């Protein structure tokens, strides 16, 4: 119902409560998984599967 | 020297209802009919009142939304919860409808439809029609047209019933 | 064929056990109208008009545990099947209808013959009666269909938008370092705004649809209730 | 103030202006946590749950966990 | 390759489309007579001049209808 | 489909007619005659479309 | 699709009927008859569209 | 598509009903009877549209 | 496309609801209930369109 | 492979579509006259200035209909 | 197999569709003048001022119809 | 058997359909100005303020037409 | 016999049909602003609040246009 509870005023206060500490850790995970995906899936050495045209989900579900 | 305001003498103030208030189902309407500063009905409970305004006819029943109506020369009907109808004829004025369950019809002249006569209207209509052709100027023509319209409305009301 | 599976509420069941081992007041109810059917005093009903309160509360709780938490990614609405919702609505609607019919009061159906004696009985009143008796079952069907399809459509839209957001965020963030960074920033702000708007809309619609799912049943009940006046 | 949809509750005043003006404020009696109290930042002086653990440290911890989750297979791949 | 085709039945489709425009005409007539009644109630004294103007509105709106109808018949027989 | 507008147009006439009658119940006869006039005019277009439909149906 | 312009037309008649009744309820018995008359005409138009929908559906 | 007109027509009736009652709340019963009469008459056209759909989908 | 005549019809009801509340605000409850009734009936029609839409989509 | 096709009867279809453009034109003209009657009823002394403006509106609306009609006939003769 | 086809007559269909846009434009213009008559009968002292705005609205509304008409010419002459 | 077909003239149909969206824009503008004339006759003193808002609606209403117009060029020239 | 066909020009038709959805959005915006002008004259003391509500409605309508436009670009490219 969103009635009350501890509300940090800014980022620096998220360490003033264990629940908000876990929340900021989770937010860090959420936002930091994106740069990791950028680096991993846009890497120079990444190569498409040579057999990618052998089979695809499009033919399977069709 | 605190001049008592003339309205203060009249303690029967108007009962206006706040918007947020809970609804009430009303079975009667408090009608207040007035002629030339003389009331014929004092907050009389009635079932409904029919009034002919400028745009058209209006049938006011209890709980009708707040409104202001500019009446025109025409009959006015009042039907009580008992099942009795009383018909007047008005020449003009205003009707105030309140959502609280009140209706104040203040007319310049309100007379019983019975008091009116048919032959008198007919002869007056003929005289006005004759005088319309001999109207001095545009203003006279408009005045005669106003008089003719009133007479026609009276005749129509009489012929209706 | 017998399939063994489990609902997606186990964590929520654990939380309910943990937090409701002790009593707590309830003051906010999604559908409060099931507790106040009569608004004019001195009116009372001999029919069990408050029988629907328990089912209403349980249904609200169950559907809220499912739908509201389904916004969280990868959360599954285990009951999301057209015919399963049909079964639920059939149970409730037909149970109340058979409660009214088992009363063995035929006069209760007099209002089905719409209109007054002044209208042709065979060609006007009777046709309208047929149409209204059809409309009852149509109301049941409409309730279940609306509940199913609102959820399905909202979650389809959310999945599509999230896929687009992931695609652009992952494969076009490098534009921040390029000369066309402004376009990417504009697109990213637009996507964030749309994300917030979609989440708010889904949160409000999930609760509104339950209001309406319970309101249809309460309307069915009210259509056959008669109130006596105390004297 | 607000943090996303979370709004900080505010206590309604109970004293009238006349009574309020007669109140003598003595911050010496106040706890050290709440001195120079500001409604817009009541937890500025609130102690940390863990000494030396900043919010940014936890955010970086989460980022590192995400990086591990995404990159562990790249260094220790396993067969199907 | 060059291919020339002559479909005879297509002229039916075009004719039907031209008939659809009649709906915009027929509805327009109702609008004029929908407001004529109100005007008569508002100012009964002008029951004559208003009626003439309404007929004029019908004429102009009807003329548009015939223009569309001419296309409908031309393609029906050609 | 041309009848869609024609049928709707009739509803407009018989919609305003009720409003006009309430304002001036004394003029029901004159208003009713005009409403019939409008209905006939709209019906004329309806038959024009109906004629085309039948001609293309039995041809 | 012609029925779309018929069903909508009927709703327009009844919509104006409610306003007309809410203005002069004592005339309801008269207005209702006129409202029925309008429905008897718009519905007749729908029959013509229905007739074509049946002739082609069975030919 | 015929349901588009029926759906709109029903909403128009209720739209007039709401304002009609606000004008004269004392008649929230008489007006209501005519409104559901309208819903049934408009829904009747929808049955034909659905019937044609079911008479062509299953054919 | 039938949903187009449904969404508009719903908008018409609520559009009239606000005016009716503005005219007789105390009567909000009865107006609100009748609006829900009208919304329910209109949605029922739209779903019949969906029933056909899903029947054909999976056929 | 390259294939060029020339379908003849299509011009009937395009012409019929342009005819539908007159539906709004016919409706628009009816709307003007409908409002004219009410305006005359409200202000009966202005039976000429209102009439002049109504003619102006019809002329402009007719021009739009004529623009569409030119395409309707032109395609029918192409 | 790969097949490339080039139909000439389709341009008629697209041209006819563009003409339908005029239906709204023609109706929109009628709406402006319809309100103009009501406005004039409600405050005739501003008739000249109201007429100027109505012309402005007509010019803006007409501009949209030209865009559709331009597309018709582009496809009709290509 | 696998058959791939490439019809060259279909972009005309898409362009015409996109142009049809302009009817709603034109009608919307007419409604805006129609209400403007009525509103001005009611509160003449605030005519200037009303005019600015009316233009704002036109700016926010014409923009939608451009998107539909944009799609026409993206398909007409491709 | 089994025949599989792939028409490369059918996405234009789908794109055009989606663009037609903007006709409702444009008209909806026009209705909002038309009422805004009427309301402003009625109660000019609340111009700011009415203006804010009109913007809110405009934003909601624009979002629907984006939904419709979203299906247009997807089909146009995909
Ligand atoms: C052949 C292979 C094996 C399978 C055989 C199957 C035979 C089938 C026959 C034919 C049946 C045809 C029809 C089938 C229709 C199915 C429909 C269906 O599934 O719909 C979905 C639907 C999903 O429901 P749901 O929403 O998920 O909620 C149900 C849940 O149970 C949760 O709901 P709830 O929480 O409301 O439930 C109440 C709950 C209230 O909450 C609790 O009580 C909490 C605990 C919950 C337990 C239940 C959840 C199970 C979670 C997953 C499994 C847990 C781990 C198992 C580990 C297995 C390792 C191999 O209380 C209980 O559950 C009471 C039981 C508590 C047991 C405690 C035992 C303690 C032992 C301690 C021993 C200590 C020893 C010390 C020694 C020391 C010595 C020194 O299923 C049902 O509604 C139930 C279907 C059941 C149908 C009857 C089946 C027949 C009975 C089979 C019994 C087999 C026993 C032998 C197994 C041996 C191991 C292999
Ligand atoms: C108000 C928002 C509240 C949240 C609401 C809920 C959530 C809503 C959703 C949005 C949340 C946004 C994200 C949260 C904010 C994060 C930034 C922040 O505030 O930092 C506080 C914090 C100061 O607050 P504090 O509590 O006083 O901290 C105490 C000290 O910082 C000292 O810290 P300590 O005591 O913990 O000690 C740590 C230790 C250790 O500190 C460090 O480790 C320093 C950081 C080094 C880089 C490590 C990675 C950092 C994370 C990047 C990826 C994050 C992706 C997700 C970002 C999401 C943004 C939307 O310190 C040192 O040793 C100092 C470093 C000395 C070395 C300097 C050279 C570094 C070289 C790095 C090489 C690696 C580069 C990569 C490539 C390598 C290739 C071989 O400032 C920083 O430290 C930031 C530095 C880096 C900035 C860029 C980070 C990514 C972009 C963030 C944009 C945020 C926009 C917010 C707009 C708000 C409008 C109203
Ligand atoms: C009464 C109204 C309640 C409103 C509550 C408002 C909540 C506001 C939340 C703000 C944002 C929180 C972000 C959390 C991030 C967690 C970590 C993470 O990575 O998640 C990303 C996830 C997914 O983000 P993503 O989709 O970007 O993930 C990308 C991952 N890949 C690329 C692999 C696909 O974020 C969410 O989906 C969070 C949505 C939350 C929506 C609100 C849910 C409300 C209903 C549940 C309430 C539960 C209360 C229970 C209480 C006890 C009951 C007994
Ligand atoms: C004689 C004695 C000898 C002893 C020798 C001991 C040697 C020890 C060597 C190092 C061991 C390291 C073990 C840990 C790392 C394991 C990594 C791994 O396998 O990951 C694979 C898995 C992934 O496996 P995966 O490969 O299946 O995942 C990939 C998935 N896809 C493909 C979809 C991307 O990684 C993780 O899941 C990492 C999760 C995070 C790990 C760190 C957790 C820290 C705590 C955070 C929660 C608490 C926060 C509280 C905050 C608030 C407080 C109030
Ligand atoms: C050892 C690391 C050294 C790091 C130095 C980095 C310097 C970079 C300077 C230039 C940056 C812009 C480059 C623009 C072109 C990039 C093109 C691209 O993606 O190429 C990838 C390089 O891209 C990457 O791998 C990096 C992607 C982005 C990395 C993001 C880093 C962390 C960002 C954190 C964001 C957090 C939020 C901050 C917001 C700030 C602004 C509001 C390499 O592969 P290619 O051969 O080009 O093609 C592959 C096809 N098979």
């Amino acid at each position: 119902m969103l009635l009350g509870g501890f509300v940090p005023r800014r980022f620096s206060q998220f360490n003033r409560d264990p629940c908000w500490m876990f929340f900021i850790f989770s937010v860090g995970f959420w936002l930091g998984e994106y740069p990791a995906m950028m680096i991993k899936y846009n890497a120079r050495d990444l190569v498409y599967d040579p057999h990618r045209y052998v089979w695809s989900h499009h033919d399977d579900h069709h | 020297h605190d001049l008592p305001e003339g309205f203060e003498f009249m303690e029967h103030k108007v009962v206006n209802k706040d918007i947020h208030a809970p609804h009430e189902n009303l079975e009667t309407l408090r009608l207040t009919l007035t002629r030339q500063d003389e009331f014929l009905l004092r907050e009389e409970p009635v079932k409904c009142v029919t009034v002919t305004g400028t745009n058209g006819e209006y049938g006011i029943y209890p709980g009708h939304a707040y409104k202001i109506v500019q009446l025109n020369p025409s009959p006015l009907t009042v039907e009580y919860t008992d099942g009795t109808t009383k018909k007047y004829f008005v020449s003009g004025g205003f009707a105030h409808i309140n959502n609280e369950g009140s209706c104040d019809v203040n007319t310049v002249e309100c007379t019983l439809l019975d008091d009116l006569d048919l032959a008198i209207a007919e002869k007056e209509l003929a005289a006005q029609q004759a005088a319309l052709g001999s109207a001095k100027d545009d203003k006279a023509k408009s005045v005669v047209e106003i008089r003719i319209s009133v007479i026609e409305a009276v005749i129509a009301a009489l012929k209706h019933h | 064929m017998f399939l063994f599976f489990f609902c997606d509420l186990f964590w929520l069941r654990l939380l309910l056990c943990m937090y409701y081992c002790v009593w707590s007041r309830l003051c906010f109810i999604v559908y409060f109208n099931c507790l106040m059917l009569i608004f004019d005093f001195l009116l009372f009903c001999l029919f069990d008009l408050y029988l629907f309160v328990g089912l209403c509360l349980f249904l609200l709780l169950w559907f809220m545990l499912f739908n509201l938490y389904s916004l969280i990614l990868y959360y599954c609405i285990t009951y999301l099947n057209l015919y399963l919702l049909f079964c639920i609505v059939f149970l409730l609607y037909i149970a109340f209808l058979f409660l009214f019919c088992f009363l063995c009061d035929f006069f209760l159906f007099n209002n089905l013959l719409v209109g007054d004696s002044f209208m042709d009985v065979f060609f006007i009143r009777f046709l309208l009666c047929f149409l209204e008796c059809f409309s009852l079952l149509c109301r049941c069907l409409s309730t279940f269909l609306r509940l199913f399809c609102n959820l399905l459509s909202s979650h389809f839209l959310l999945l599509m938008f999230f896929d687009f957001f992931y695609f652009i965020f992952v494969f076009f963030f490098y534009g921040v370092f390029c000369y066309w960074f402004i376009l990417f920033i504009f697109v990213f702000c637009f996507c964030l705004l749309f994300y917030v708007f979609l989440y708010l809309l889904d949160l409000f619609a999930a609760i509104l649809q339950l209001f309406i799912f319970c309101n249809m049943i309460l309307q069915l009940i009210m259509d056959f209730l008669l109130f006596l006046l105390f004297v | 103030y607000n943090m996303l949809v979370f709004r900080d509750p505010k206590r309604r005043p109970q004293l009238s202006e006349e009574e309020r003006a007669k109140v003598v404020v003595n911050q010496a009696e106040w706890p050290e946590e709440f001195k120079d109290f500001d409604p817009d930042d009541p937890y500025k002086n609130s102690p940390e749950i863990i000494k030396g653990m900043s919010s940014w440290n936890l955010f970086l911890w989460g980022v590192e966990c995400a990086f591990i989750y995404q990159f562990y297979e790249l260094v220790f791949p396993k067969s199907i | 390759s060059t291919v020339a085709i002559s479909v005879q039945g297509l002229h039916y489709v075009g004719t039907g489309l031209a008939a659809i425009a009649l709906a915009g005409v027929g509805l327009g007539i109702g609008t004029i007579f929908g407001n004529l009644l109100v005007a008569c109630a508002r100012q009964p004294n002008l029951t004559k001049m208003l009626f003439n103007y309404a007929i004029l509105g019908f004429a102009l709106t009807e003329a548009i209808g015939l223009f569309a109808l001419m296309l409908a018949f031309l393609m029906l027989f050609s």
